C-alpha cells in the first residue's frame, strides 16, 4: 500500500497505515506522508 | 475532417499520433521531410548515437585492452558511416510501419495555417481541418550571424555526423552537449579537437559539480576545452575556416562545428492566421495542459518551453492527447533524464545542486565514487560519481545527478525514483544486484538518507 | 562479551557487521580465510566479473568492431590475472578498511560453538561470548562422489578462474550460472567449450522461455551445449581428464570444471553444541525472523533457504541485525534480481511463468525485442528481449525477465518497480531516456499493461 520507507516509520513509532493519507503516485503513502501525523 | 492533425513528425508529433490513434481518434500527421522520425531519428538522437557507440569500442582498442595487447586498429569511415546510415534508416521505417498499423495518414509537405481550424499544405495545395491541431515543429540549428556556415567547412550538427574524412583538426564552438558528443566522436577518430566556450563551465543543463568534473576528464582525453571564450566570428577559408575571438586571438582548422544551441522552429507555419505568436526566445506558449491560447490548438516538444529532448517531446505529446481525449494529462518534468552520451556518460533528473539554492530549499546530499565500485572496479573504471539530493525533513528525493561508465543506464532507476515520488531512503533500501554499477546510485542514495 | 558475533565475511556476514555497528552494536567477526569478503570477494562475483568484462571486450576486438579493423589480437593471460588479482585486492582491502572505520574486531579462525552463547576460535583459542550470533558460513562446491576434483585438472569454479593456459578443450559439467559464466570466459579467450546438462534446459533459475533464448544465443556464439545429458564419472588423467555419460559414451578434455551446485557450508561449526542442525540439504532452519530455533543465534546467506546470490546475503543480514536491534526487519525476496553476466546479459526478478503457471496466478504477458531497439539498433545489437509479467486484474507488476545487452543494468529499474509494487502501468508511464535500453523495459510494460 505504502512505500517501504513508509512503512519502516509507521512500524517504529507504532502508526497505523489506515491512519496516514497517502499523497504518493496512486494509493502510496510516503514516510514524508507518516511524519506529517 | 480528422479528429486530430498533427504537424511535425519528430518524437513529439510521432509519438502523439500513436497515442492519439490507441485513444481511438483518427489522425493526420503532416511532414515536410520525406522521412518521418524528425530532427531526433534523421540528423540528431539516432545517428549521433550510433556514432558514439561505435568510436567509443574503436577508441578503447586503439588505447589498449585490458589482458590483451592489438598491433594495430584501422579506421574504416565509409563502414562507420554505413552502420549508422543503416541504423537511422531502420529506425524510420519503424515509424513509418507503426504509422501504417495504427492507422495514420501521413501527408508530406509543409504545413501553413489558413485559419484556426484550416491548415494548407504547401507543395500539394491539400486543405486539411480537425476537431484538434497538435503543433510539434521542433527546433533548427542556432546559426548567429557572426557564424558564415557553409554547409562544408563551416557546419552544423548536421554536417558533422557525416563528414567525408577525419578533419586534421575541429574546432567546436559551444560547449554544450551536441559541442562535446561530436567533438568526441571526432576526438575519438584522431581529430585535434578544440571546445570553445563562452560561459565558465560546458554542459549548462548539468549539475555544476558534475560539469566541472566533465570538464576535467574531457581535457584528460586528449580535448582541448577552453571556457570564458567568446567567439566573435568564424569564416570559411580555401581548405578550411578561421574562428576568431574576443579580443583579437584567431584559429585556424580544416573544420568548425558551430553549436551554440537550437531554436524552435516555426518558419512557414504562418501562426498569425491561427491567432497565434511567438514569444522573445521562437517559442510557442501554452499553459498547464499544453494549450495555446486558441483551446483547441497544441503545442508541444522543442517548440515550446522547456528541455529540449526526444522523451520530453513524446512525454508532452502523450499529455496532449490525453488531455484532448480524457481532459487530463500531465507530465513530470522532475522525472526527466537528460543524458550526455560520452564516455564516461553525465546524467542529470529533477533539480541541480543551483536550482535547489536558488529556491532555497533545504537539502542533504550523498555522494558515492565510481572507485569504490566492486563492479567498475572489475570493469577498469574508476573515474565518476553519482550525487543524491534528498530533502533535509523529508528525506524526498529532488535530484540525481553523475557521471561515469553507463550512468545514464544508472539513473533510469533514479528517474523511476522521483517519479514515485520515492525518498532516499526507499532508493537505499532497495535491492540491488551485486556487484553491479547500480549499486553506486544505492550508496549514494543511502549516503543522502543517513546524511548528518 | 560482544553484543554481536559474527560467523564468516562474506556479503552476509560484512554487510551484517556494518549495519549492527551503525545500529551501536559492537561486533565481533570470525572468518577462518585470511581475507575478508567470502566466496563473491575472494574466489566468486568479484574475480568471475572482472573476466567476464575483460574477455567480452578481448572477444569482440576478435570478432571485428563496426567502423574499423583490427589487424591482429594477442592474448596476455599474465596480465589479464593480474587485473583481476589487483580487483580482488582492492575489494578485500576496502571490507577491511570499513570493518576499521566502523570498528568491528576481526578474529581469524575456524569458529565452533561451544555452547548456545559461547564460541571457540579453534587456530588460536579465544572463546568469545555474545548476546546475539549470527550464522555466515556461506557455501562451498557440490562435488557428487562420481566427479573426482583433483583441484587442478578436474577444478570448481575457483580454479577455473585462474587456468595457467587457455585450455584447448574445457568440458564444463553443470548449465547452472558459474558453468555458462566460466564456460563463456574461456570459449571468449580460444578454448573449445562443451557444456553438459543433466536437465532439459539450463539456467535453472531464470525464466523458461529465457533459457531457452539463452541456449540458443550461447550455441550461436560457438559453444556446445547438450542438455538432457547426465555426467556419471570424471576422473584425472595425464594432462587432462575423461568425462563419462550415462550409456557409456566417454569425452576426454584439457580440463574439466564441475559446476553442478553449492551447497551451505557448516563444517566444523559444530551447531550440535548449540541446539542446532542442517535439514536434508545442509541448511540450518530459520523463521521469519531469520532466527534459527534458538532465538538469540541468527542465519543468513548461503547457509540458509533461498537464491545463492551475494545481494541476497547482504540484505539478510541488514534484516537480521535490524530485528535484533530494533525489532523487525524484512527482504522483499520478489524485488531481488538475478544476473547472468555474459554478454548477452541474462536476468530474472520475481516470478517466472512457470511459478505464476503452477500457483493458479492469472497474469498478462508484455514483451519487447531488442531487435527493435534504437539504441540497442545503434550499438549494433539486435538480439533479446524483455517480458514484463503483469497481474490479469491488478496489473501489479508479478516478474521481468530479459536476455540482451547489458539486461541486468536494465532490470535494476525492474527492480525498483517491484519494491514499490508497482503496476505495469507506473513503469510504463514513467520518463525513461531516448534513446536508452531502459526504454525496452518502458515498452515492455505498456504492453504488458495493455493486453487484453
Ligand atoms: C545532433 C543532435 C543530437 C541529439 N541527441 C539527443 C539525444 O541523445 N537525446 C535526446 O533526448 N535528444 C537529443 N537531441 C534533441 C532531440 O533531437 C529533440 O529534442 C527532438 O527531436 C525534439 O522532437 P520534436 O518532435 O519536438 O521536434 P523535431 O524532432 O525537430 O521534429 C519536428 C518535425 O517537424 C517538421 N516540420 C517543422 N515545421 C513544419 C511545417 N510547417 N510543416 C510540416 N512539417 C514541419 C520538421 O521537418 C521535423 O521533422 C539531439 C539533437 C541533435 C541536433
Ligand atoms: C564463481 C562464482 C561466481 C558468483 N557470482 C555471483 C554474482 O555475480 N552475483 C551474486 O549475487 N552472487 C554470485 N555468486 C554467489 C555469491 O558468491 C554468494 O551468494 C555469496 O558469497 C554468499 O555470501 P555469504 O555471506 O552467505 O557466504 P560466503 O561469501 O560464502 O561467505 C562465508 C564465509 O564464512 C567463512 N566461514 C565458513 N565457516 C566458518 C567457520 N566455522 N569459522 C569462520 N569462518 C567461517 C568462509 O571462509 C567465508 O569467507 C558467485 C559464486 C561463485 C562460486
Ligand atoms: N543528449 C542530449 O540529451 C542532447 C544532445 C544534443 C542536444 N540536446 C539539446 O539540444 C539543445 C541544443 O544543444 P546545443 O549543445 O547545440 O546548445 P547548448 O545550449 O546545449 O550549448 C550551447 C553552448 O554554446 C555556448 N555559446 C554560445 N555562444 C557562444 C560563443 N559566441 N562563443 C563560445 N560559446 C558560445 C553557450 O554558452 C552554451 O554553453 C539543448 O536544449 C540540449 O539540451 C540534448
Ligand atoms: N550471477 C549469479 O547470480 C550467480 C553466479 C554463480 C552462482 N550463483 C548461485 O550459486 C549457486 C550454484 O551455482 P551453480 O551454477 O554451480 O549450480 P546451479 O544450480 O546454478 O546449476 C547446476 C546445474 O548442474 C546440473 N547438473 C547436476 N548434476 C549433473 C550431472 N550429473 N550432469 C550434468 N549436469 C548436472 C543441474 O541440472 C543444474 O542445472 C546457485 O544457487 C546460483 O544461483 C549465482
Amino acid at each position: 500500500l505504502a512505500m517501504p520507507a513508509a512503512e519502516r516509520l509507521m512500524q517504529e513509532k507504532g502508526v497505523s497505515p489506515a491512519e496516514v493519507q497517502g499523497t504518493g503516485l496512486g494509493g502510496r503513502i510516503l514516510k514524508e506522508d507518516v511524519m506529517r501525523h | 475532417m480528422y479528429d486530430l492533425l498533427v504537424i511535425g513528425a519528430g518524437p513529439g508529433g510521432y509519438v502523439a499520433a500513436i497515442r492519439a490513434a490507441q485513444l481511438g481518434m483518427k489522425v493526420g500527421v503532416v511532414e515536410k521531410e520525406k522521412a518521418l522520425g524528425g530532427t531526433c531519428l534523421r540528423v540528431g538522437c539516432i545517428p549521433s548515437k550510433a556514432l558514439l557507440e561505435t568510436t567509443e569500442r574503436i577508441y578503447e582498442a586503439k588505447k589498449g585492452l585490458l589482458g590483451a595487447k592489438v598491433k594495430g586498429v584501422e579506421l574504416d569511415l565509409p563502414a562507420l558511416m554505413a552502420h549508422k546510415d543503416k541504423v537511422v534508416q531502420a529506425n524510420t521505417q519503424g515509424v513509418e510501419f507503426l504509422f501504417k498499423k495504427n492507422g495514420i495518414a501521413r501527408h508530406q509537405g509543409t504545413a501553413r495555417f489558413l485559419s484556426e481550424r484550416k491548415v494548407l499544405v504547401e507543395e500539394t495545395g491539400e486543405e486539411l481541418e480537425a476537431r484538434y491541431i497538435l503543433i510539434a515543429t521542433g527546433s533548427a540549428p542556432l546559426i548567429p550571424p557572426w557564424a558564415q556556415v557553409d554547409y562544408e567547412r563551416v557546419v552544423t550538427s548536421t554536417e558533422a555526423l557525416s563528414f567525408p574524412e577525419v578533419p586534421k583538426r575541429l574546432i567546436v564552438v559551444g560547449g554544450g552537449v551536441i559541442g562535446l558528443e561530436l567533438g568526441v566522436v571526432w576526438h575519438r577518430l584522431g581529430a585535434e579537437v578544440i571546445v570553445l566556450e563562452y560561459m565558465d563551465r560546458i554542459l549548462p543543463t548539468m549539475d555544476l559539480e558534475v560539469s566541472r568534473a566533465a570538464e576535467r576528464v574531457f581535457k584528460k582525453q586528449g580535448l582541448t576545452i577552453r571556457t570564458g571564450v567568446r567567439v566573435t566570428a568564424v569564416v570559411p577559408e580555401a581548405k578550411g575556416a578561421r574562428v576568431e575571438l574576443e579580443g583579437g586571438e584567431v584559429l585556424e582548422a580544416d573544420r568548425v562545428l558551430v553549436a551554440v544551441g537550437r531554436r524552435p522552429y516555426t518558419e512557414g507555419l504562418s501562426l498569425e492566421n491561427a491567432g497565434l505568436s511567438t514569444d522573445e526566445r521562437g517559442r510557442i506558449p501554452v499553459d498547464e495542459h499544453l494549450r495555446t491560447r486558441v483551446p483547441h490548438i497544441y503545442a508541444i516538444g522543442d517548440v515550446v518551453r522547456g528541455p529540449m529532448l526526444a522523451h520530453k517531446a513524446s512525454e508532452e505529446g502523450i499529455a496532449a492527447v490525453e488531455h484532448m481525449v480524457r481532459g487530463f494529462g500531465h507530465v513530470d518534468y522532475q522525472a526527466i533524464p537528460s543524458v550526455v552520451y560520452t564516455h564516461p556518460e553525465i546524467a542529470a533528473v529533477g533539480y541541480t545542486e543551483e536550482e535547489l539554492k536558488a529556491q532555497g530549499i533545504p537539502y542533504k546530499v550523498g555522494k558515492f565514487p565510481y572507485s569504490a565500485s566492486g563492479r567498475a572496479r572489475a570493469m577498469g573504471e574508476t573515474e565518476g560519481f553519482i550525487k543524491v539530493l534528498a530533502h533535509a525533513k523529508t528525506d524526498r528525493i529532488l535530484g540525481v545527478h553523475g557521471i561515469g561508465a553507463r550512468v545514464g543506464d544508472v539513473l533510469a532507476e533514479a528517474a523511476l525514483a522521483l517519479f514515485f515520488k520515492a525518498s532516499a531512503e526507499d532508493l537505499g533500501r532497495a535491492p540491488h544486484a551485486h556487484p553491479s554499477l547500480s549499486e553506486i546510485l544505492k550508496e549514494a542514495a543511502l549516503a543522502a538518507w543517513e546524511r548528518p
